[PDB]
């Protein structure tokens, strides 16, 4: 619909949204290993066909049981997505991080938000219901997809090997 | 072993080292009444509910005690337009001058009401009071400590609750008071009218008396009862019967099975049954300020032209208060509870409603600020025509200004009341209905964004009352449904400042105008109000600073008082100032220093000295702030009023 | 005779009481029957809407056209109406005629249901029996009740006036 | 059933009130039920009472009890758990489809229809939900008909028509409610304000082509931000065009 | 000598009574060479109360307030394609940012409050 989205594509709308951050803020860069501390840490590698974009998912099955919201990202106005994938022992009820409640489909699921802060936050609310697996991926403009939160497989909660200390000062 | 448990509070902050600080005592009376949910949170909160009865109970036995014995009760009996005093001032210090204070209650017009004559009665009325009083603290010790978990009255006994307060309490009040008026109030008042002595009111239930005497159920009795002081009380008996019988009526006739609480805790249940009954309690209020000048219902009321000001202030505040409350109660219920799926709607529509208010507030200030911003440029550019008023473009409230209907047996409150409206009254009504608006705007944005927000997405983790986030995502200070109420506050103390200043003005100005003398009856505009109330400098001029004289020239009569506590007022709201604007991170710094200093001498105290926390430090300004504005009204519109009339 | 299944229940004392006692219906294609229902509809709502005003001008609610005419307009609705200036019946007839147009050319109605002008029936589901609140045939019927109602309480005003003012 | 719910006395509990109890009480929360709960009052007085236990009780623990627990009708009434049970499927069904009600004189007033809140292709997009105001045929073909998304119309078509509305709209609030309000020019300077209104506003759509270059209107190649600084320029045309008609129309007639 | 001892003094000796001539510079009568200093002293009060504004009111609020009106954009007809909320994104006030804003305000007003007073009060 055009006036409840705007007809133009995401893309269409951001205009020269890349181009200018590299020269409105020359300083937004990512390392060379995001999600990673160590260059020689696994870094697991996932595509647009196992977590894909949003605008590309209708009536998934992996959805859970939400009936939509004001609250939720911004289609068409901006490109970065942030998906959960966790999987469910039972079908149980949830608040979803833009309010709202939702319920857990039975076997796998998959929100998708805007910010890493949502997605953070039902990560902790899932564990504190007794939920592994939480998994989060963040979408690119272009649709490549980088696999964060657990991202040597093992919740930062637990010390893992292979982690290489990060801005870590050697004294008080 | 109860004594123990009575400082139990201060044995525990005293037991953990952790709760050896200033802090912690901040935090015992922070949390005083914040009653945890337990098995037995509703045995608490309906003891204290009857506690506070027993108090207000102590509150109107010392004001019948006053008018007992420390007021010129009989004398206002015998002329009503005396000054109504009601509190005796010691000859301490040098305050002599204000000895005789004039009491602005209302409380002599009441007690004219109920059929009072004798200060014996007094008397026995705050005896009485203090009984009851006493009776409502053993009510309510017992049930704190030995009665039943009352669980079960806001979910399952919902419907025995709320059929009881509708017939009994309701219906039977207002009935007992129907039949009280009929038998005590108006005979009393009768016999005071004509001027023909009062007997003992139980003599008036002989079924000899004049209720037998005649039995004619109109307007005709002994010589002429002519009385105009005397029927708004008949009508106000008929009002109570009718009232009782409707409810009694259509309590019988009425579901009552609904009850919207099931899914809520009981701690949310609570809250929100608080919240809506503040609402409730706030709008009564503000609904009966607006009948108490509206409509004439006490003896001689409206002659004491500072009592009218005073109720008609005193509940607009109340009635603001509360609304207030009435959402900050709906924020801690809807952030308190597991499962608050109720509102799915409006905390999925969170951003559609809060943006379409934002919208609403920002087209009626730019609305009404400018057209008040524009009459006073033109005013200043000498430009009277291009003005908004009556003698220039004109924003007649057409609105008001119809009620015509069909009669059916009907009479008087068939029209606008009979009073004609105009340009001010137009932009300040606006004015009105921008700041309650924002008020609004700001409680539901607290409401809504309770449980997460866009910024902070797990704001139902954080609870009802946390001075922030952090200064991340830019800054995410004052976020919690506490600073909305905190802000709301605010803005309330700003909307009926003017909702109070408006009626004021208009009061003054209607005084004045009936004060033409009796021959002059062009009152043009005239109508101090009407004519200057279109500029903010048309305010500041003829309202402030022009009744102003009366409070800063009170110094060496009664109104000295006033006088002191419109400076005290202004001090208060400058402190308040001092918090709100400070943080609390200068003041522990400063704080280190002077323990330094303490320390130096040996003195060091174990309550370890902490600044007040910053949702601490909000809310002392606000409480400052709302004192000292609300002092400064309060002086200033008693020293008007009680000087000039 | 049975309704014409286009139509379906949708009137009558009751709800299935197809009534017409005219033969208005027989013989006649899905479009015509969607045409009755769309007429009936359209002079139903303007109808409702008609009394409405019709009851708030006779009752002393005549502003904008109290200030128009600068003095009491009257409470008659017809010689309220005939009080009115050529200029305010003629930008009258043209608001409903743009309306019109609205829901013809730039917004058409929908095929199967010409009298949903507001297009309702893309965001609207159905009754369904899921569903323990599902009342949109129920207040299909209502406005569909008040609107042959008011069609002839209309009509009841209007000649009454004008032949016994 | 438990043991403890079986042959309960007439006095302690109806038995249409234990029923209904049962049936308001999720199945899981039996045998162990919360110190909140009506349920486990209903056990504490099951023991103690009835069958081999005490058979009697003082006239204060009576009227605790009776205090304490539900009274069947009214209380816990099939029609209580008949509501309880459309509101539970409502919760179920509006993580889907919404009824649909209107706040009428400040309460929500149910209308009787449910709307498809859901969103059409994005479940979890914030501006992709569905509303008759937003979603209904009406606006789609009334916002998609409008010269800013009408079909087959060029950048300068759009641009006339927005700045044909826009100039005749603008010359009303300036002849009248003006300075030069009661003189015979107030049309002819209520016609260059809104002229100069125009102007103003085609400059600052200049300004946000020039810098933003929103791109939503550009045709295959081109350059970015053509296609809208073609549309304001247009409206610029169109704004002084219907400005001056409206001032043609107000000096005639 | 007498007043200046005791606040009441300062107050309706000096700041009531030198007001008097400076309020008066357009109301209903008309206009003087006072108006100019009369509306800069209500100008002066509602920069105050600006300050006042940005004093009290911390930031937090306020850009949950501006990130519901960036929905209202997005979600506006005839914007949303013009308009993507990337281009100067609209956040508010920085803490900093707010705390000197608001002190701004506030000493700006004080500056042409007590300036108009002069004026007006030695004129
Ligand atoms: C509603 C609460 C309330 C309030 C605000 C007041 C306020 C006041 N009362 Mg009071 N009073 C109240 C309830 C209240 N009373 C009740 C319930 C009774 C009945 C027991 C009395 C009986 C009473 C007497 C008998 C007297 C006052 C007096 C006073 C005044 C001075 C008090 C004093 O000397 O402090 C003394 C405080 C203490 C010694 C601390 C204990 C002051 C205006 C006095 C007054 O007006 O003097 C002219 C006075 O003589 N009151
Ligand atoms: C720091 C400021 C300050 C100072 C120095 C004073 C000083 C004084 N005030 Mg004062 N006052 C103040 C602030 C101050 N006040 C404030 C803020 C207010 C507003 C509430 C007042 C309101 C006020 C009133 C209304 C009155 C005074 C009076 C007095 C005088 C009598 C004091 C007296 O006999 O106490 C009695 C107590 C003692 C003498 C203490 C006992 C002696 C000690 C224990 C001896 C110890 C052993 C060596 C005294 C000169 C009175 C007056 O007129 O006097 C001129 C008076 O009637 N004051
Ligand atoms: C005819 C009998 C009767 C009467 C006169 C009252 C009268 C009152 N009740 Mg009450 N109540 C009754 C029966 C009655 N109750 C029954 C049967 C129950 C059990 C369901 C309750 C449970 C109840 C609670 C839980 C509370 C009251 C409260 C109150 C007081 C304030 C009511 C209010 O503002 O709304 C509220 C008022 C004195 C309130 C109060 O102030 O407590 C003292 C309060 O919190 N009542
Ligand atoms: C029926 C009325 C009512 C009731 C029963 C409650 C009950 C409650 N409120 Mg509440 N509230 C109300 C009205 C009410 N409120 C209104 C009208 C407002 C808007 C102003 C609020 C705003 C509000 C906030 C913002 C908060 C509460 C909180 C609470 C809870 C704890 C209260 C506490 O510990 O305070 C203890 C008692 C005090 C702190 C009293 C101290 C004195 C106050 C601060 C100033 C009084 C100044 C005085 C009038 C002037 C002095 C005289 C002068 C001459 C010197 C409790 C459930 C708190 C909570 O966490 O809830 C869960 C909380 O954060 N309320
Ligand atoms: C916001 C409140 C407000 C309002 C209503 C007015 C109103 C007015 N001012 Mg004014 N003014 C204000 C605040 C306000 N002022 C302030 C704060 C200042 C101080 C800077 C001034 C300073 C000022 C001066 C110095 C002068 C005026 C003048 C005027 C008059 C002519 C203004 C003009 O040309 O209109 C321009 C109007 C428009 C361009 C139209 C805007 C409104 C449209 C109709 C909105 C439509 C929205 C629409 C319905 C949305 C839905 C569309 C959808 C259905 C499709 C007019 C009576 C002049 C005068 O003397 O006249 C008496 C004049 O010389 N003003
Ligand atoms: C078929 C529907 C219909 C028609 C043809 C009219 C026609 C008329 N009405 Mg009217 N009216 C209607 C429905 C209708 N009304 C309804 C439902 C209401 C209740 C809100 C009103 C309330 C109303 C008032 C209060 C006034 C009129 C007036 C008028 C007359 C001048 C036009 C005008 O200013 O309208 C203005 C109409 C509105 C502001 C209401 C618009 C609501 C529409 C119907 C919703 C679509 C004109 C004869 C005015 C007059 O002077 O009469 C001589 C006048 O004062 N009407
Ligand atoms: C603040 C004053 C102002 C500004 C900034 C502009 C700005 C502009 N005008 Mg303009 N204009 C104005 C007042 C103004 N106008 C007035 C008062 C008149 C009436 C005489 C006109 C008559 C006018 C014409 C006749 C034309 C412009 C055109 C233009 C554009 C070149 C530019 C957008 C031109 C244009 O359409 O640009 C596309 C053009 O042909 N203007
Ligand atoms: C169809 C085109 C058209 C026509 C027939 C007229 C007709 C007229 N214009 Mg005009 N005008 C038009 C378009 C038109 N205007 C446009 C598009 C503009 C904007 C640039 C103007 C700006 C304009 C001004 C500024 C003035 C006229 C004036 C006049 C009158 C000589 C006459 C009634 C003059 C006038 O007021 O006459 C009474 C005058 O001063 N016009
Ligand atoms: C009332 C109403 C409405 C509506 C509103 C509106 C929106 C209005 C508007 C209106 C308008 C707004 C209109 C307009 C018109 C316009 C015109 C009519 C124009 C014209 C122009 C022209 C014609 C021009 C021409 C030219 C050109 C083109 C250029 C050159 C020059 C010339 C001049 C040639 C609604 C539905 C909402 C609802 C309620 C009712
Ligand atoms: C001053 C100040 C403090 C310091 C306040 C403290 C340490 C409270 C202790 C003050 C004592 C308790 C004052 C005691 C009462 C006074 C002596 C006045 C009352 C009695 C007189 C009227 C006689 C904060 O902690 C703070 C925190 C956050 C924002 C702003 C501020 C802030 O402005
Ligand atoms: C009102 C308010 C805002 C909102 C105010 C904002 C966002 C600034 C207002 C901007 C004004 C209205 C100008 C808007 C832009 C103008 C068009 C000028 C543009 C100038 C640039 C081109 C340089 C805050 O962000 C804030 C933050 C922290 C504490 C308190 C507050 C606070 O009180
Ligand atoms: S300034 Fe204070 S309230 Fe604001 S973010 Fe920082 S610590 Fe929190």
């Amino acid at each position: 619909a055009v006036p409840n989205t705007p007809k133009s594509s995401p893309d269409t709308l951001a205009g020269n949204r890349t181009e200018a951050s590299a020269v409105s803020r020359p300083y937004d860069k990512f390392n060379v290993n995001y999600p990673l501390s160590s260059p020689d840490q696994a870094r697991t590698e996932v595509t647009t066909k196992e977590i894909p974009r949003p605008e590309d998912l209708v009536d998934s099955p992996k959805f859970p049981l939400f009936g939509g919201s004001a609250n939720g990202y911004m289609s068409k106005a901006t490109r970065e997505r942030h998906a959960i994938t966790w999987t469910a022992k039972e079908e149980t009820t949830f608040e979803m991080p833009t309010s709202g409640w939702a319920m857990m489909n039975k076997g796998e699921n998959l929100c998708y938000f805007r910010k890493k802060e949502q997605c953070i936050a039902l990560c902790k609310q899932l564990r504190s219901m007794k939920i592994n697996d939480v998994k989060i991926y963040r979408l690119s403009k272009d649709g490549t997809v980088t696999f964060l939160h657990p991202s040597d497989g093992v919740f930062p909660e637990k010390v893992n090997k292979g982690r290489v200390p990060v801005n870590f000062r050697p004294f008080t | 072993d109860f004594s123990k448990a009575a400082f139990g509070s201060a044995t525990g902050l005293v037991a953990k080292a952790a709760s050896q600080t200033t802090t912690a005592i901040w935090n015992l009376h922070a949390d005083a009444h914040d009653f945890s949910n337990s098995s037995y949170l509703s045995k608490q909160v309906f003891a204290a509910n009857l506690a506070h009865i027993g108090v207000v109970f102590i509150w109107l036995s010392g004001m019948h005690f006053h008018g007992a014995y420390f007021s010129n009760y009989l004398d206002w009996l015998q002329d009503p337009s005396i000054a109504p005093t009601a509190q005796q001032v010691s000859n301490i210090a040098n305050q002599s001058v204000l000895n005789p204070i004039r009491v602005t209650s209302g409380f002599f017009n009441l007690w004219l009401a109920e059929g009072i004559t004798s200060t014996y009665q007094l008397k026995v009325i705050a005896a009485f009071g203090l009984i009851a009083s006493a009776l409502c603290f053993l009510g309510s010790y017992f049930h704190m400590h030995s009665s039943t978990s009352f669980t079960r009255v806001l979910n399952t006994k919902l419907t025995s609750l709320s059929t009881h307060h509708l017939v009994g309490l309701l219906g039977l009040g207002s009935l007992a008071w129907a039949g009280h008026l009929i038998h005590i109030s108006l005979p009393v008042n009768i016999l005071l009218n004509a001027g023909v002595a009062v007997p003992s009111p139980h003599s008036l239930l002989s079924s000899k008396a004049v209720a037998t005497i005649v039995e004619q159920l109109s307007f005709s009795a002994l010589t002429s009862s002519d009385g105009y002081v005397w029927q708004p009380l008949v009508y106000s008996a008929m009002h109570h019967f009718a009232l009782a019988l409707v409810l009694i009526v259509g309590s019988i006739f009425l579901s009552t099975a609904s009850n919207p609480l099931m899914s809520f805790t009981v701690g949310s249940s609570w809250h929100l049954v608080l919240g809506v009954q503040l609402f409730v309690t706030g709008t009564a209020s503000v609904l009966y300020a607006q009948m108490s000048n509206a409509y004439p219902v006490y003896p001689y009321l409206l002659t004491d032209h500072p009592t009218v000001v005073s109720l008609f202030v005193h509940h607009m505040w109340i009635g603001g208060f509360f609304l207030v409350g009435a959402f900050a109660h709906l924020s801690i219920g809807l952030v308190r509870d597991t499962l608050p799926q109720s509102f799915s709607v409006v905390l999925t529509q969170r951003d559609i409603i809060l943006g379409h208010l934002t919208w609403v507030v920002a087209f009626l200030g730019v609305h009404s600020f400018g057209l008040y911003v524009h009459n006073d440029t033109m005013q200043a550019l000498g430009r009277p025509d291009d003005m908004f008023s009556d003698n220039a473009i004109s924003l007649l409230p057409v609105f008001a200004r119809w009620s015509t209907l069909t009669l059916n047996s009907t009479g008087s409150a068939v029209s606008v009341l009979g009073v004609e409206l105009s340009t001010a009254d137009f932009m300040v009504t606006h004015i009105h209905a921008f700041t309650i608006h924002t008020t609004v705007l700001i409680l539901v944005k607290g409401f809504l964004y309770a449980r997460s927000s866009r910024l902070v997405n797990d704001k139902y983790k954080l609870d009802f009352r946390y001075p922030c986030d952090g200064p991340g995502r830019g800054g995410t200070c004052q976020i919690s449904p506490w600073d909305h109420v905190f802000l709301g506050l605010f803005w309330m103390y700003n909307s009926i400042s003017v909702v109070i200043f408006h009626f004021f003005w208009e009061y003054q100005s209607n005084l004045a105008s009936i004060k033409a003398s009796a021959g002059g009856s062009i009152r043009a505009l005239a109508s101090d109000f009407e004519l200057n109330s279109i500029n903010t400098n048309g305010w500041l001029r003829n309202f402030l600073w022009s009744g102003a004289a009366q409070v800063i020239q009170s110094y060496g009569s009664p109104l000295a008082a006033y006088g002191l506590t419109f400076l005290a007022s202004h001090f208060v709201w400058a402190l308040s100032l001092m918090f709100l604007f400070s943080g609390r991170g200068y003041w522990q710094e400063l704080i280190e220093s002077v323990l330094w200093a303490h320390h130096k001498l040996y003195v060091v105290p174990h309550i370890q000295p902490r600044a007040l926390s910053i949702t601490s430090g909000r809310a002392v300004g606000l409480t400052h702030y709302l004192l000292g504005g609300i002092g400064t009204t309060w002086s200033f519109f008693l020293a008007r009023i009680v000087a000039t009339a | 005779r049975e309704a014409p299944k286009v139509l379906a229940g949708t009137g009558g004392p009751l709800p299935e009481s197809f009534w017409d006692p005219a033969g208005f219906t027989n013989n006649k294609t899905d479009e015509e029957l969607l045409f009755y229902r769309a007429a009936e509809l359209k002079h139903g709502r303007i109808a409702m809407a008609a009394v409405v005003g019709w009851f708030t001008n006779a009752s002393g609610f005549h502003y904008l056209g109290d200030l128009w005419l600068k003095k009491p307009a009257s409470d008659n609705p017809i010689e309220a109406f005939n009080q009115l200036s050529l200029l305010g019946v003629f930008q009258m007839v043209f608001f409903i005629g743009c309306l019109e147009w609205l829901t013809t050319v730039p917004c058409p109605p929908p095929k199967d249901a010409p009298w949903d002008v507001i297009g309702m029936s893309d965001v609207l589901e159905e009754d369904t029996d899921e569903n323990p609140m599902a009342e949109y045939k129920k207040i299909q019927m209502q406005e569909l009740n008040n609107s042959r109602l008011a069609m002839v309480a209309i009509i009841g005003l209007i000649v009454q006036a004008t032949t016994t003012g | 059933v438990l043991p403890y719910m079986e042959n309960i006395p007439r006095a302690i509990v109806e038995k249409e009130a234990l029923e209904g109890v049962l049936a308001m009480t999720p199945r899981e929360q039996w045998e162990d039920p919360p110190e909140d709960s009506v349920l486990y009052t209903l056990k504490v007085y099951a023991e103690t009472y009835g069958e081999g236990k005490a058979t009697k009780m003082p006239w204060w623990d009576w009227l605790y009890m009776r205090f304490e627990l539900p009274d069947a009708n009214e209380v816990s009434a099939e029609k209580i758990k008949l509501m309880e049970d459309d509101a539970k499927i409502q919760r179920r069904m509006m993580e889907g489809k919404i009824p649909l009600y209107v706040p009428i004189l400040g309460v929500p007033i149910y209308t009787g229809m449910t709307l498809d809140w859901k969103p059409e292709a994005e479940l979890f997009a914030g501006d992709q939900i569905r509303s008759p105001i937003s979603d209904s045929r009406f606006a789609k073909n009334f916002i998609g008909n409008t010269a800013f998304y009408r079909e087959g119309l060029e950048n300068w078509q759009r641009g006339l028509e927005i700045g044909m509305a826009h100039g005749y709209f603008l010359v009303g609030p300036f002849t009248t409610l003006g300075p030069l309000r009661n003189t015979p020019e107030a049309a002819t300077v209520g016609l260059l304000s809104a002229c100069a209104v125009i102007g103003i506003v085609s400059v600052g759509g200049l300004l946000f082509g020039a810098t933003v270059k929103p791109r939503a209107f550009d045709k295959d190649g081109a350059t970015a931000g053509s296609g809208f600084t073609e549309i304001i320029n247009w409206h610029a045309v169109g704004g002084l065009g219907g400005a001056g008609f409206c001032h043609l129309l107000l000096t005639l007639f | 000598d007498e007043n200046s001892l005791y606040l009441m003094g300062w107050f309706r000796d000096y700041l009531w009574q030198n007001c008097a001539a400076l309020l008066s510079g357009y109301d209903s009568l008309g206009s003087n060479d006072l108006a100019v200093w009369a509306w800069a002293f209500l100008l002066a009060h509602l920069a105050w109360a600006t300050g006042f504004m940005f004093l009290i009111s911390w930031r937090g609020y306020w850009q949950e307030l501006i990130d519901t009106v960036i929905y209202m954009h997005l979600k506006a007809p005839f914007f949303n394609e013009i308009w993507s909320a990337d281009v100067v994104t609209p956040v508010a006030l920085s803490i900093v940012q707010a705390r000197f804003i608001g002190l701004a305000h506030y000493v700006a007003g004080f500056i042409l409050t007590y300036l108009a007073f002069v004026v007006g009060a030695t004129s």
